[PDB]
């Protein structure tokens, strides 16, 4: 938003198997004043 | 002719011929979120 990259995050235990039904707001972690275009993104994996 | 020429600074030289260190500070225009400012804080809390 307007030149700022904002990252909100939340760590929740999994009481069940996958994607529990519940509500929990995401607190803001990080704000960066980078001010450049973002249009594509990808995740990172590593092999042991 | 060689584009570069040695200064050959000497202490006995005059003020005009003496070496002088020059630093230029150039300020970037406001195109990205501002990341440089000055120290600006004072005063106490004084409650009630
Ligand atoms: C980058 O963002 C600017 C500002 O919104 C826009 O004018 C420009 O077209 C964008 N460039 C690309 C390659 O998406």
């Amino acid at each position: 938003i307007d030149g700022y990259f904002k990252i909100y995050s939340k760590h929740t235990p999994i009481i069940g198997r996958d994607f529990p039904q519940g509500f929990s707001a995401l607190e803001p972690l990080v704000d960066l004043p980078i001010g450049i275009n973002i249009t594509r993104f990808q995740t990172l994996l590593a092999l042991n | 002719y060689f584009p570069l020429q040695s200064y050959g600074f000497r202490p006995t030289y005059g003020v005009g011929h003496q070496p002088y260190r020059v630093v230029v500070l150039s300020f970037e225009l406001l195109h990205a979120p501002a990341t440089v400012c000055g120290p600006k804080k004072s005063t106490n809390l004084v409650k009630n």
